[PDB]
């Protein structure tokens, strides 16, 4: 009877971006394999949750 | 003495063939049929006919209730009492083996760290 | 009674199947049920042990003169894995107050 | 005397597979990895 | 050539089998697979005690039509002579095992089953033959012939 469009809210995108910025900034020492773990974790954190709305 | 010594001796055939496992022997027999399949079916793949009907379907035997699972999956006999009499080693042995499978995985989860 | 502790050393140490001591035999159906109750008879023990298989023929030892059980039976199934299942399972069982023993 | 119960309920082979409680997976630490459930080869 | 061997064999049940498997004595009428208490079946019906289905019993002494007590069926029940039988009955005609009343699932429904009591049992003053579950409907009556007592069944409503 109708259609619902999904869109990822602004404040969410902002949080993710501050999360990446957290990965870059908070690690100057940490190993390169470790950072990639940080990225993967955050990225699936976004994608498993939002999924469809991301596209 | 021919028929008598064939009562005792042909009973050596009877109780000899019976001794081992009448159930076991038939399963062995099935393999013999398999050899027959080889002579005509040297290297069968897919649509060839045995496979066809094969995927085209997907002597009292005990009736009542259910028979608890047996590692080897054997339905109980005709007149079986219909009651579980056991030490429970099957289940626990059955359960424990399953538990290990969980253990191999949660063992792994460890490895990446 | 010693059996169950052999199955515990077999499970605890991770024996993993075919090295199992039921592979000791591979040739034999007939099982030994000792320590049986004297009131028991053919049809009975058939009805209890057809649980784990189909028993072809059992000779229970009953004293020839008096015609009563000496207290044990040699049984024969149709299937060996029924024997392996029965020895490894049905042992240490209570019947009429007395614990039967089984073995190959 | 059969041993009977209402309904049937469930078998056994599975009825005790996965760990228990355990809880998710750390507060959500970066260091964890753990993305993949089974090994490669 | 009268009796070749004096013993032979049996292939028959043992007293300790059926004994140990049913004991209060040994009893008859082991519950079938279906049997379940009526209250929990009123829980799957989502029914508090107000709208729940509870079968209450009603007594009338066959000579004089009321309550010596009133009996719930909700908490199967073994109807017998009195100790073994749970539903004890002072009637001197009841065999040590007279009958049984089992609630079964076909829905949670009441059932009466005769144990083959020597005299029998009358249902609405009309007997039933032994060895089959006979569903009971509300207001039906139990006592085979004229029986020191009577009984009636009621669902809880109004």
């Amino acid at each position: 009877t109708a259609q619902c469009f999904l869109r990822v809210d602004d404040e969410s995108m902002q949080r993710f971006h501050n999360r990446v910025r957290q990965i870059l900034m908070a690690s100057g020492s940490t190993t390169f394999t470790k950072i990639v773990n940080k990225w993967n974790t955050a990225l699936i954190g976004l994608m498993t949750y939002f999924r469809e709305a991301v596209v | 003495q021919r028929r008598k010594a064939e009562k005792d001796s042909e009973r050596d055939e009877l109780y000899a063939q019976w001794g081992k496992g009448l159930a076991q022997s038939r399963q062995q027999q099935q393999n013999v049929e398999d050899a027959m399949k080889e002579m005509q079916k040297p290297l069968a793949r897919y649509i060839d006919d045995e496979d066809l009907d094969r995927m085209l379907r997907e002597r009292p035997r005990y009736s009542g209730p259910a028979p608890p699972p047996n590692r080897f999956n054997i339905w109980p006999g005709y007149r079986w009492d219909g009651v579980d009499r056991s030490n429970g080693f099957e289940q626990k042995r059955f359960a424990r083996l399953a538990s290990k499978k969980a253990v191999e995985e949660l063992a792994y989860k460890w490895s990446v760290e | 009674k010693l059996i169950n502790e052999l199955n515990e050393r077999e499970v605890q140490l991770g024996v993993a199947d075919k090295v199992s001591w039921h592979s000791e035999y591979k040739d034999s159906a007939w099982i030994f049920l000792g320590g049986l109750p004297y009131e028991l008879t053919e049809g009975d023990i058939i009805c209890v042990f057809s649980q784990y298989g189909e028993i072809v023929n059992i000779n229970l030892v009953r004293d020839k003169k008096t015609g009563k059980s000496k207290g044990f039976c040699f049984l024969c199934y149709e299937d060996q894995r029924s024997t392996i299942l029965a020895v490894d399972n049905f042992n240490g069982i209570k019947i009429k107050g007395r614990t039967i023993r089984v073995d190959h | 005397n059969p041993r009977t119960s209402n309904e049937v309920q469930y078998d056994q082979r599975l009825f005790n597979q996965s760990k228990g409680m355990d809880s998710g997976f750390a507060g959500g630490e970066d260091e964890i990895y753990n993305v993949y459930d089974q090994a490669w080869r | 050539n009268l009796q070749a061997q004096e013993e032979e064999r049996e292939f028959y049940n043992a007293r300790r089998r059926e004994h140990r498997q049913r004991n209060d004595p040994g009893g008859n009428n082991k519950e079938k697979e279906v049997p379940a208490k009526e209250k929990p079946s009123f829980e799957l019906s989502g029914a508090l005690l107000e709208d729940t289905n509870t079968f209450r019993g009603v007594v009338i002494k066959y000579s004089e039509p009321k309550r010596w007590r009133l009996y719930p069926f909700k908490n199967a029940y073994l109807l017998g002579r009195h100790p073994i039988d749970h539903p004890s009955c002072s009637k001197q005609h009841a065999v040590f095992q007279y009958r049984l009343v089992e609630y079964t699932r076909a829905r949670v429904k009441p059932y009466i089953i005769d144990l083959g009591s020597g005299n029998g049992t009358f249902l609405n003053n009309k007997r039933i033959e032994p060895q089959r579950y006979y569903e009971l409907k509300e207001k039906d009556v139990l006592k085979e012939i004229d029986d020191e007592d009577e009984e009636e069944e009621e669902e809880v409503s109004d």
